[PDB]
């Protein structure tokens, strides 16, 4: 069993990016308000596999229940988009306080830049660099999990 | 300018008085050369190095180095540093 | 809680460096004043943390609690950011006393359950068994 | 740059600093203060090899990191019994007692 937790500000696409994943079909809208663990029965490269992936969602909340939650994931996916800059800034306070719940620096993890008009912020493909993470550039719309599936293995 | 403190065992160390009167055991009975019998040299040219470490690093405004001592003689030096008051 | 930090919100971006021979353990100071612990920084270490306007650190041994100094003061405070660039923290070893570095070596190789095996004066005992913690500290500093 | 030395002579060890770039005369002159013996009457060695006036502490060895306020450098002295010069001799410190089985 895989746990993974998708993670970004509200209206980044984890909501969505999730249903192709468990349920392959778009939700143009879906209530941005709420999380639930969509587990999954999945070959992966050749596995026994049980995704477990949290939709997060909510208001932030910094508490001792919040916090253990959320050390359980066993992975990341910090989702940011491209209309967006806003969310190409909070970006930076997720990753951190990834590392604060997990209690290391270095933790299963994957920047994603999604919708890709507007194009407010090009391939920071730099940043994922220092981020020492990967990029799936993804595409709810027209989306990669393994991506960062793989940094857990290497774990 | 310059103290002698004398170790149990005949030993005599020159440090400067500034330097000794880190220590209070020290700072009371220099009220010049002192005597120390229970303390073997080398715990008391210990004892003087410490002297030399606090004098230098206190108040400094980058990276102290740790003070080391061995195994063998920290008992020795802890007792003595509870004498001495440093 | 007098010793506490300020709930403000405002991103202040700090560089805590290790420059002690040391793991440190950086203690935040909560909401609340209660001391909150924070990964780990091995010795050479320095890494570009996020904090906020306002709060309190308190940097500490990872492994025996052994008090250390920031910016050659106990307790670190970020001032302003001054047009983003970053605040920097210096952890550094104290001058400890003679007396409390051979506690630290003594504590070292031995048990806890053996100081009292020992050949040393009974005030020597009290004196290996009462380790620093932080709380204590806070409650000193805190009066002060 | 400070070195800290040790300077030792029989039972008698003086703790003072001095400057990499002092001369080796110079610091017998140090020794003068307060052993109140002549330079000339001073034989100052590394080791057991002799160090030389005009050669400057750095230049014998002595140096920052291997004269540290910590751990100081020895630096050797012998006097001079009127014509010939004495050996060089440094009796050593106690040794300590073995080391207890708690802590090993
Ligand atoms: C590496 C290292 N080595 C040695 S030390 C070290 C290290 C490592 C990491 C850090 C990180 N820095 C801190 O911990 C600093 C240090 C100290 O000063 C306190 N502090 C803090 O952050 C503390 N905050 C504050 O006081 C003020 C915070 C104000 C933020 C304001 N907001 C407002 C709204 C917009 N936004 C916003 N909107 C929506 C969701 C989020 C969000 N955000 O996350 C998360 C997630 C779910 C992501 C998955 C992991 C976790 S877990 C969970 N509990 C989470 C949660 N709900 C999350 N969702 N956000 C934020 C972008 C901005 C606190 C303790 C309360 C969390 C510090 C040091
Ligand atoms: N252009 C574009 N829009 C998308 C894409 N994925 C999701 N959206 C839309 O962007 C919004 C994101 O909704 P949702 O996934 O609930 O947001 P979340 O709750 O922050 O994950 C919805 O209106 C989606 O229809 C994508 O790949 N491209
Ligand atoms: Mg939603």
């Amino acid at each position: 069993e895989y746990k993974l937790v998708v993670v970004g500000a509200v209206g980044v696409g984890k909501s969505a990016l999730t249903i192709q994943l468990i349920q392959n079909h778009f939700v143009d809208e879906y209530d941005p308000t709420i999380e639930d663990s969509y587990r999954k029965q999945v070959v992966i490269d050749g596995e026994t596999c049980l995704l477990d992936i949290l939709d997060t969602a909510g208001q932030e909340e910094y508490s001792a229940m919040r916090d253990q939650y959320m050390r359980t994931g066993e992975g990341f996916l910090c989702v940011f988009a491209i209309n967006n800059t806003k969310s190409f800034e909070d970006i930076h306070h997720y990753r951190e306080q990834i590392k604060r719940v997990k209690d290391s620096e270095d933790v299963p993890m994957v920047l994603v830049g999604n919708k890709s008009p507007s194009r407010t912020v090009d391939t920071a493909q730099d940043l994922a660099r220092s981020y020492g993470i990967p990029f799936i550039e993804t595409s709810a719309k027209t989306d990669a999990f393994y991506t960062l599936v793989r940094e857990i293995r290497k774990h | 300018m310059y103290v002698k403190l004398i170790s149990s065992d005949g030993h005599e160390f020159i440090v400067k008085r500034e330097h000794a009167l880190t220590s209070g055991t020290i700072k009371a009975m220099l009220s010049n050369e002192v005597n120390f019998r229970e303390i073997p040299s080398h715990v008391l040219s210990k004892v003087c190095m410490y002297f030399t470490y606090k004098v230098r690093y206190t108040n400094s405004s980058t990276e102290i180095p740790e003070f080391p001592i061995a195994p063998e003689i920290a008992l020795e030096l802890l007792m003595a540093a509870n004498f001495l008051d440093c | 809680p007098v010793l506490r930090s300020v709930n403000s919100r405002e991103p202040s971006q700090v560089i805590f460096c290790n420059r002690s021979p040391r793991v440190v353990l950086p203690v935040w100071l909560n909401f609340d004043g209660e001391p909150q612990p924070y990964p780990t920084l091995p010795p050479g270490t320095g890494r570009r943390i996020h904090s906020y306007r306002g709060h309190l650190w308190l940097f500490r041994d990872a492994g025996t609690h052994d008090g250390l100094l920031v910016n050659q003061t106990e307790l670190f405070v970020p001032s302003l950011n001054v047009d983003g660039q970053p605040i920097f923290a210096n952890i550094t070893l104290p001058v400890y006393t003679l007396k409390e570095r051979c506690l630290q070596v003594v504590r070292s190789l031995v048990k806890p359950e053996n100081y009292r095996r020992l050949d040393i004066v009974r005030s020597l005992y009290e004196d290996l068994e009462d380790h620093p913690n932080v709380q204590k500290d806070l409650e000193r500093l805190t009066q002060e | 740059m400070d070195v800290f030395l040790m300077i030792r002579r029989h039972k008698t060890t003086i703790f003072t600093d001095a400057k990499e770039s002092s001369t080796v005369f110079e610091l017998k002159r140090i020794v003068e203060g307060i052993l109140k013996r002549p330079p000339d009457e001073q034989r100052l060695y590394k080791d057991d090899q002799l160090l030389d006036d005009g050669k400057t502490l750095g230049e014998c060895g002595f140096t920052s990191q291997t004269a540290r306020p910590q751990a100081p450098a020895t630096v050797g002295l012998a006097f001079r019994a009127d014509d010939t010069f004495e050996a060089l001799c440094i009796e050593p410190f106690s040794s300590p007692p073995e080391l207890p089985d708690v802590m090993k």
